[PDB]
């Protein structure tokens, strides 16, 4: 598992893209077309509440839910 | 956490 340590000491240049990594897979299960999308979206989400939603799947769902609702929405109008 | 429909794409690339 990716942990709080691992992403301190890693490059703030390569942060979101370890985050990203773990969250894809995730996410795309969720969401097989929109996977790339939301991710991006989410990555935006400070880096302390992305890894606790990746430790916290409830947690994850929710962002993806309320990312999902509102890119939907997006490209209905 | 307002979503931003403007965030890129993130693009599965890692090997």
């Amino acid at each position: 598992p990716l942990t709080a340590s691992m992403l301190a000491s890693a490059p703030p240049q390569e942060q979101k893209q370890m985050l990203g990594e773990r969250l894809f897979p995730l996410i795309q299960a969720m969401h097989p077309t929109l996977a790339g999308k939301i991710t991006g979206m989410l990555l935006e989400i400070d880096n302390s509440e992305l890894l606790h939603m990746l430790e916290s799947p409830e947690s994850l769902r929710s962002k993806v839910d309320e990312a999902v609702a509102v890119l939907q929405a997006h490209q209905a109008k | 956490f307002v979503p931003n429909v403007h965030a890129a794409e993130f693009v599965p690339s890692f090997l």
